[PDB]
């Protein structure tokens, strides 16, 4: 109870917030003007994404195994 | 003692961050892809492209000396 | 009224509302469950 | 469309064209500018009105009967702290469970009209209302009134409900504020106003320079 | 025709126009807000009519008490009737704040209706009042509504007599405004009613003027 | 000529532009592409003259925004009055002013905050306040919480009125440009009404309310038994009992027998022995005389009625053989540009605030304020900081005017052009003055340090060693102390007790004021002040004069007012803009004001403030060590910072713990600013590139591209966090020390 239990609770909460933020970013990326939704938040879509974050570990492992979590062709500088 | 060794670890990893960033990005970056033509030490690349103050690797040395002094302190 | 709803969805206003709700929740929790150092469960 | 307004000589706002019952063009802050929010607010007003009518009746009639000596009910302020067959929290949880179902059906009908009109157990009941907020059928309309086909006769009854209910909301707010400000029942307040209208009023309690 | 320059916008069509405007408040060059040239004559007429009522009603009870028509319990000066309780107070059938609320209700009806007629000239005779909306349609000039109530005897049937009556109204109104200001100042300096002040100036004119009353 | 000119319904009232964040700018309205857009939006918001080019819209926006600031100030005043009416011990303090600590803030019990509710006295627990509102309310004659609550309600009503006025005058009835340019009428109306009528009204309040109530309070009458203020107006018998000259009415006023009113309109110096504050009868005669003088002054300038002076002709008349065209052309500048007016007003307001601080410690105007040491220190330091900030802003906005609104066509051979033509001589001579002052003062301090370290105290610049006496200041003190006998014979005592002549005023066993000796250390410290002030002036004046061009960059005015550099060429052109000159002037102003407040604190604690006992023996807080220990830098470091910081670092576990917490936090923030100050943008941009790669690897890169802060933004953030840290450190240190030992 000194470390491990609060650590697990924090990990759950932080994974929840991070996962829902990433999901909202991905959903906004394909829009007419993503930057406008980037400053002015689409409240209904945000609420839907936020509510779907209860089971974030399962979705995270799902996308890790499905190969839809990481990217391979990203911008880099002159090596 | 626990807290102080952890602050020391913070200082070590941060100074290493600055020095390694200076060494690896010495040959070029996205902001200035031809840094290797300007040598180790040069002031800047002008105010264009948003401003390029403290852009060379010598400046990374300069910044990391402060962190070294803080960590040893 | 649509313009008002659009203004209320801006980043500073939403951040203010969200952080106010979060701070209120934490303050009330600490009012009813104070001095919590280790997790009993 | 020249209909009476809340403010004679003024101009009715564009979003209020007089279709809804009880539409006197009253919207100084323009809260009904958005049509979807306007429908949501129509439903909210209907619900607040009906709840306030029930509350006003249940507040005022028992106090009048108690004052006349017919009944012996306590004051509506103290009825929360009375000895009932169960702990209130249990009654509150039962209340939440039942309104979960009722409010859920109402919410589903508001969001998607015409989707919860059939009894889920026996599929041959089929509430016969065509407008959101007016369920009709047998359970909520046993006597058949409000299912008539006469034009502007439904608007008449709906305006009747709208107006008695707005009065009920104002009355309930008044009862609450009066109980908080003068520590006595509403009927005693009415009898005080009737005993000496000139001096028995809101200014009677306060201490002011003039009087 | 009197007072100061002819300001080139006070031609003379207004009743009581004598081209008196040293501060140029009614210049129609920049004329927004409440300094509109169509609002100032109306406002002058309104504070004037209210001042006529106020002067008559502030001098009447004391004169009536001196003659003896009304009981001497009601012959109190105007500032000892309840306007200023710290100075003097009278007990009516209601406390003064309930009276104020009722007065504000009635005057709110009357004044908001009059305002709506000023801003919307044809209104107040269209929607259903309690049967009286027929007589409440002001004809033309907002300051002169007329009709079977506001002019129920039929004065000023022809234009010229109406002009004379308008001029008479303006002068009696301005005179009463100055009279009410005098009532206020003389009440502050002397502490007695204006009628008592008049009798004092009449009894000993040289020793009962403003120069003597510098000490209160 | 002078008349009301407005436009009906210029701007329609709607929420549409509230959903367009950057509507006011034509480039910001297109939306964001990088994170620079957010900073640009919040940075250009209230810079009206950069959006449009017509003076009418700018003037209307300025008028409405000033209405808004007035509404905010009214909300603040109402809040202070309400929080004093409901969460204070003002009545208990009224009963016993010398033992009850003022308190008007109460904290909730949540996370151990209880410890901040200290035992201030009067059966009350709360934070001790140093704003001096209790003294002001007592001087106003307030004796109940009902009056404070009424004042709070009135303040809220006034805030609503100001908000409505701002909305009205922008969105409904906007004045035209010809209305704003009536400077003669504006000066007449403001100078007569706002000043003279306001002073006359306050004099009336004092005479009719404050004099009797404070007279009864000073006599010893219990506050609950004192009659209410209107009872002195409705019943003049009481006021004649206190001041017998009221029994004559206003007859002496109109017959010019003004000497009859000499019992409540006095001219006496010094302080009230009971309360340690200025006599309120003097305050009456002086707000009355100020009212008369301002009312006479306000009838000077020409308007619609012929008589009066015309400012344009006055400016065009004063010119001579040394200055060419003289003051010609200034009227158009000052009636055309808002920035020149802002510069002049900021300079005057800052100087006035500094004068207020000096005059307020030297002649305490409120009862029981001189013996409340925390309030004195707080008020002095606060208004001194405010004045410094305003005087720096004057130079900033003057440079803005020079860059933007200057027009060489109108200014051919007037004072502005001739100042711009001999600027090298000005800057050179001022540089020499700065160097000379710095050497012959700080070198004196270093010489003293070296002599003390070498064991040769007979070779120091001290009172016992080689002396440097301030003979001019001593002569001025002696002259001002002998005024009530020769040059101001109608005065009873001198203007203040700080002059050499006079005696001691003690209230409740504490010294209120006392003659202030001046010696070698005072000579040194005023010449330090002169050094720092001339250096700050040098920086700001060099920024203003070289704002348009120099030898290095002939076309600086094309680059604008706020630009980072002009590249690494010509050897390097970093910080050549007037904005960076303001950026450095801020640091030097901080230095100067810090030295000033340290001098004030040490000198007061060492030579004025203290406790007095029977037989009239005075013991000072630090025992008169300023004369000997302030002549060395080591002396300062040991006997001021090390000695007087013992209270703030030992405040943990008491009601003063918040001061120690903020002491540490301010040291932290000041350190934090150095990372913005010492670094450059390219490093952070490349680090952000790496971090953006990291976020890209997980498909979570933002749509708005992250960017490092601009160069000017980096400088601004550094200076802001630096100033906040330093000032908060000094704030916590002063408050902890003076609350503990005061
Ligand atoms: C790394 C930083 C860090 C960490 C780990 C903590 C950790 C803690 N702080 Mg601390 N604190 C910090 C920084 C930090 N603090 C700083 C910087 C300050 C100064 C502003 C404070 C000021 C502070 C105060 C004043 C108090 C704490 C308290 C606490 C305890 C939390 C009480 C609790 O369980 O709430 C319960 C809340 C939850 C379980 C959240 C539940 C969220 C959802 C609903 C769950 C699903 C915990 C030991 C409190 C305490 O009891 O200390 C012993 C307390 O009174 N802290
Ligand atoms: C719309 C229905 C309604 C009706 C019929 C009444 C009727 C009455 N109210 Mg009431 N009231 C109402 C709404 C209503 N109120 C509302 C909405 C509020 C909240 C603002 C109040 C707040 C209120 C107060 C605070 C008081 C009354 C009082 C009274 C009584 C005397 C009238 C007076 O002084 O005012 C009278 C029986 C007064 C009373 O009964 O005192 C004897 C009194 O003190 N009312
Ligand atoms: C700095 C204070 C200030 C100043 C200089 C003005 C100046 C002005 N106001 Mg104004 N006003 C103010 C505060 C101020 N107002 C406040 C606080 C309110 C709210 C009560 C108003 C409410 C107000 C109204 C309602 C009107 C004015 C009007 C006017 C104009 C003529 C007024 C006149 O002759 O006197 C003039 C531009 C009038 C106007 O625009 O007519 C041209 C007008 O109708 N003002
Ligand atoms: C306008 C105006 C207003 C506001 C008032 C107001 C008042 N009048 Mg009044 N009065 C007016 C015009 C006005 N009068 C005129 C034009 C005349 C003629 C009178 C003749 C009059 C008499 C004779 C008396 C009042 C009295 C009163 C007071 C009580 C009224 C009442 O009981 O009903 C009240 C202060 C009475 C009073 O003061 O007691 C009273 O005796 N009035
Ligand atoms: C500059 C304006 C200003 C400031 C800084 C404050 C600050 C504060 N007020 Mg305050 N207040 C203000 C204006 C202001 N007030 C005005 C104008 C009113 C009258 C409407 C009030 C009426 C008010 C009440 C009624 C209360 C506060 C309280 C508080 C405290 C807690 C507020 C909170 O977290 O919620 C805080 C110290 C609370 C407090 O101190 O609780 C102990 C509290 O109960 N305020
Ligand atoms: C009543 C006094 C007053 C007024 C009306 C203004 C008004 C203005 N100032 Mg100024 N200023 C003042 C005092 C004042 N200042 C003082 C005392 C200082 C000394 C610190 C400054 C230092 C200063 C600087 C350095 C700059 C301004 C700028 C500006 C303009 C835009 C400010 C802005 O965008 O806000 C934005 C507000 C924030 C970002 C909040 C930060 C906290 C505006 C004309 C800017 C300008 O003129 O650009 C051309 C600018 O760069 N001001
Ligand atoms: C209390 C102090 C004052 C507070 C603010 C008061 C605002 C009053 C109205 C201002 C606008 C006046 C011009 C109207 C016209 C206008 O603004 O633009 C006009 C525009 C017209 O939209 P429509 O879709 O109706 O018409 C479009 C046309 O092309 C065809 O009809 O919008 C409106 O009419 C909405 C009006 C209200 C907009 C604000 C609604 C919400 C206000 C209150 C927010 C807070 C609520 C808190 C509740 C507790
Ligand atoms: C001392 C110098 C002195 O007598 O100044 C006063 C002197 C006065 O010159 P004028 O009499 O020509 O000035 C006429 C008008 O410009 C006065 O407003 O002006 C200058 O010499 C220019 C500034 C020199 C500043 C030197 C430092
Ligand atoms: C007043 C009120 C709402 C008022 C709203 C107003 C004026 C809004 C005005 C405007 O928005 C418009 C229209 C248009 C906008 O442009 C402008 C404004 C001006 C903003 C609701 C009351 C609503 C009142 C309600 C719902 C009352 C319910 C009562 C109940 C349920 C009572 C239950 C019990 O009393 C019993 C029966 C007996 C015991 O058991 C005890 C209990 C349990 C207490
Ligand atoms: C409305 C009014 C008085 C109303 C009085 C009322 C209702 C009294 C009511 C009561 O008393 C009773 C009956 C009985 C009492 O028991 C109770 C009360 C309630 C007390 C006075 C207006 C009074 C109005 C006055 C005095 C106006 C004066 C204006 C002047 C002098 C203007 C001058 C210029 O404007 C010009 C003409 C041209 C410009 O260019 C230059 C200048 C110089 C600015
Ligand atoms: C700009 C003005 C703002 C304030 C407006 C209200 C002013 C009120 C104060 C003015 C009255 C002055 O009051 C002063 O003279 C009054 C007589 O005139 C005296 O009044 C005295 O004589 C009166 C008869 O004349 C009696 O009715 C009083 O009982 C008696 O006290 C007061 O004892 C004295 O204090
Ligand atoms: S300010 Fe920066 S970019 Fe400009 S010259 Fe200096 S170092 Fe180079």
């Amino acid at each position: 109870g000194e470390f491990v239990y609060p650590g697990l609770v924090f990990l759950y909460i932080a994974g929840w917030i991070g996962w829902v933020g990433r999901a909202y970013l991905i959903d906004v990326r394909t829009s007419k003007k993503p930057t406008e939704k980037e400053i002015i938040i689409d409240v209904p879509l945000a609420l839907r994404i936020m509510s779907k974050g209860l089971t974030w570990p399962v979705a995270a492992i799902g996308e890790l195994r499905s190969g839809k979590l990481v990217e391979k062709s990203a911008n880099i500088t002159v090596s | 003692d626990f807290l102080v060794h952890h602050a020391i670890a913070l200082g070590l990893h941060t100074t290493t961050l600055i020095l390694v960033k200076g060494a690896l990005d010495a040959r070029g970056s996205k902001l200035m892809p031809d840094k290797k033509e300007f040598g180790y030490s040069f002031p800047c690349d002008g105010p264009g492209r948003g401003g390029t103050c403290d852009i060379s690797a010598w400046d990374a040395f300069y910044l990391a000396v402060f962190w070294m002094l803080n960590t040893i302190g | 009224m649509q313009d008002v709803k659009t203004y209320l969805s801006t980043a500073p206003v939403l951040a203010t509302l969200w952080f106010g709700f979060l701070a209120g929740l934490l303050i009330e929790i600490n009012r009813f469950f104070p001095d919590a150092l280790v997790l009993p469960l | 469309n020249d209909r009476p307004l809340w403010f004679p000589g003024s101009k009715a706002p564009e979003w209020l064209d007089g279709s809804l019952p009880g539409d006197f063009g009253f919207d100084p802050l323009g809260l009904g500018s958005d049509p979807e929010l306007l429908k949501w607010f129509v439903q909210a007003e209907l619900v607040h009105c009906r709840w306030a009518m029930l509350g006003a009746a249940g507040i005022f009639i028992p106090e009048a009967l108690t004052k006349a000596g017919i009944l012996n009910t306590p004051s509506w302020n103290v009825a929360g702290d009375q000895q009932y067959f169960a702990d209130p929290t249990t009654l509150f949880v039962i209340e939440l469970i039942l309104f979960a179902w009722a409010e859920g059906r109402r919410w589903a009908d508001i969001v998607n009209p015409g989707c919860v009109n059939v009894d889920p157990v026996f599929p041959n009941n089929k509430l016969t209302g065509t407008d959101v907020g007016y369920p009709g059928g047998l359970w909520f309309d046993p006597l058949g009134w409000g299912q008539t086909k006469d034009a502007k006769k439904l608007k008449e009854l709906r305006t009747k409900e709208i107006k008695n209910g707005r009065l009920a909301m104002l009355a309930v707010l008044g009862a609450v504020v009066q109980a908080n400000y003068t520590h006595t029942g509403p009927i005693d307040n009415l009898l005080a106003h009737l005993a000496d209208p000139g001096h028995n009023t809101i200014f009677a309690l306060s201490n002011l320079v003039g009087k | 025709f009197a007072s100061k320059q002819s300001l080139s916008y006070l031609d003379g069509t207004l009743p009581g126009d004598y081209g008196f405007d040293p501060l140029g408040l009614m210049d129609p060059e920049g004329a927004g807000g409440f300094i509109d040239p169509q609002w100032l004559p109306y406002a002058e007429i309104i504070n004037g009519r209210f001042a006529m009522l106020g002067a008559a009603g502030a001098i009447a009870p004391e004169v009536l008490g001196r003659i003896g028509l009304i009981p001497q319990e009601t012959a109190i000066p105007w500032f000892q009737s309840g306007v200023i309780p710290p100075v003097g107070n009278y007990s009516y059938w209601a406390d003064p704040y309930t009276l104020f609320v009722l007065e504000m209700a009635l005057m709110g009806f009357a004044e908001h209706r009059r305002a709506q007629d000023y801003y919307k000239p044809g209104s107040m005779g269209k929607q259903y009042f309690l049967g009286l909306e027929k007589f409440l349609g002001g004809s033309g000039n907002p300051a002169y509504p007329g009709g079977p109530i506001f002019n129920f005897l039929g004065f000023g049937k022809n234009e010229k007599e109406l002009q004379e009556l308008k001029v008479k109204e303006v002068k009696n109104g301005r005179l009463a405004m100055m009279a009410v200001l005098g009532y206020f100042t003389q009440a502050i300096f002397t502490g007695v009613g204006p009628f008592q002040n008049l009798l004092d100036h009449l009894a000993d004119p040289v020793h009962n003027n403003v120069l003597t009353n510098l000490k209160i | 000529e002078v008349k009301i000119m407005v436009e009906k319904d210029p701007v329609k009232t709607s929420f549409e532009k509230w959903a367009k964040p950057g509507h006011f700018s034509r480039t910001l309205a297109k939306g964001p592409n990088t994170t620079t857009w957010i900073w640009n939006l919040h940075a250009d918001a209230h810079d009206f003259d950069s959006h449009t080019n017509d003076l009418e819209e700018i003037s209307r926006k300025v008028f409405s925004a000033h209405f808004g600031q007035l509404a905010v100030i009214f909300i603040w005043l109402s809040g202070m009055y309400f929080h004093g009416a409901r969460f204070s011990n003002y009545e208990a303090w009224l009963s016993d002013p010398t033992h009850i600590k003022p308190s008007a803030q109460v904290v909730w019990p949540i996370v151990g905050q209880k410890i901040l509710n200290g035992d201030v006295g009067g059966g009350f627990q709360g934070i001790q306040i140093t704003s001096g509102f209790f003294q002001l309310w007592r001087a106003s004659g307030i004796t109940s919480e009902l009056q404070l609550y009424t004042t709070a309600i009135g303040g809220l009503i006034f805030a609503a009125l100001m908000l409505f006025a701002g909305w009205f005058h922008y969105h409904k009835a906007a004045p035209k440009l010809a209305w704003f340019q009536n400077v003669e009428s504006m000066l007449n109306h403001h100078l007569a009404g706002l000043l003279g009528l306001g002073s006359l009204a306050w004099a009336g309040h004092q005479v009719h309310v404050s004099l009797p109530i404070n007279r009864l309070l000073d006599a010893g009458v219990d506050p609950k038994e004192i009659p209410l203020p209107h009872e002195f107006i409705l019943n003049r018998d009481l006021l004649a009992q206190l001041y017998p000259s009221f029994s004559k009415g206003l007859t002496p006023f109109f017959t010019l027998n003004w000497s009859e009113y000499s019992d409540f309109l006095t001219f006496r110096g010094g302080l009230n022995p009971v309360t340690g504050g200025l006599w309120l009868t003097d305050t009456a005669h002086h707000h009355l005389a100020i009212a008369v003088l301002f009312l006479v002054a306000g009838h000077m300038y020409r308007t619609n009625f012929g008589i009066g002076h015309s400012m344009k002709e006055i400016l065009e008349a004063h010119k001579g053989p040394f200055t060419g065209e003289g003051h010609k052309g200034l009227y158009e500048i000052l009636t055309t540009s808002w920035h020149a007016q802002l510069a002049i007003n900021l300079a005057m307001l800052g100087s006035l605030t500094i004068i207020v601080a000096h005059h307020m410690y030297a002649m305490p105007p409120y009862p029981y304020l001189a013996t409340d040491y925390a309030t004195q220190l707080s008020l002095f330091t606060h208004h001194m900081w405010i004045g410094g900030f305003l005087v720096v802003g004057a130079a900033a906005h003057a440079a803005i005017f020079m860059v933007r609104d200057y027009d060489p066509t109108t200014q051919y051979n007037n004072l502005l052009d001739r100042v711009l033509r001999h600027r090298d001589a000005i800057i050179s001579h001022l540089n020499w003055v700065c160097i000379f002052l710095g050497f012959h003062s700080f070198g004196l301090y270093i010489h003293n340090d070296t002599m003390s370290a070498l064991g040769r105290p007979q070779d120091m610049f001290s009172d016992t060693a080689i002396q440097l006496q301030p003979v001019f200041a001593q002569w001025i003190q002696n002259t001002h102390a002998l005024a009530p006998s020769l040059t101001a014979p109608n005065a009873t005592a001198s203007t203040s007790l700080t002059w050499g002549g006079g005696d001691l005023v003690a209230v409740g066993g504490k010294v209120a004021l006392l003659p202030i000796p001046l010696g070698t250390a005072d000579f040194l410290v005023h010449h330090i002040h002169a050094f720092t002030i001339h250096v700050t002036v040098l920086i700001l004046l060099k920024g203003v004069l070289f704002a348009r061009s120099s030898r290095l960059i002939p076309d600086k005015a094309n680059l604008g007012f706020r630009f980072p550099c002009d590249g690494p060429g010509r050897g390097g052109t970093c910080q050549v803009s007037a904005w960076d000159h303001v950026f450095l002037g801020l640091f030097w102003m901080y230095n100067a004001i810090s030295v000033v407040i340290f001098h004030f604190s040490w000198k007061m604690q060492s030579d004025v403030w203290g406790s007095i006992s029977d037989q009239g023996v005075v013991t000072h807080i630090t025992g008169g060590n300023f004369a000997q220990s302030s002549i060395t830098i080591n002396g300062w470091l040991r006997d001021f910072l090390w000695a007087q910081a013992s209270q703030v670092i030992q405040s943990y576990g008491s009601s003063l713990s918040a001061y120690g917490l903020l002491f540490l936090g301010a040291h932290f923030v000041w350190a934090f600013s150095l990372m913005f100050l010492f670094s450059g943008r390219g490093y952070w941009q490349e680090l952000i590139e790496s971090i953006v790669w990291a976020h890209n690897k997980l498909k979570v890169a933002p749509a708005i591209q992250p960017r490092a802060l601009s160069i000017v933004q980096g400088r601004a953030v550094g200076v802001a966090h630096y100033l906040l840290g330093g000032i908060a450190t000094t704030w916590a240190f002063f408050l902890a020390r003076i609350i503990s030992v005061g």
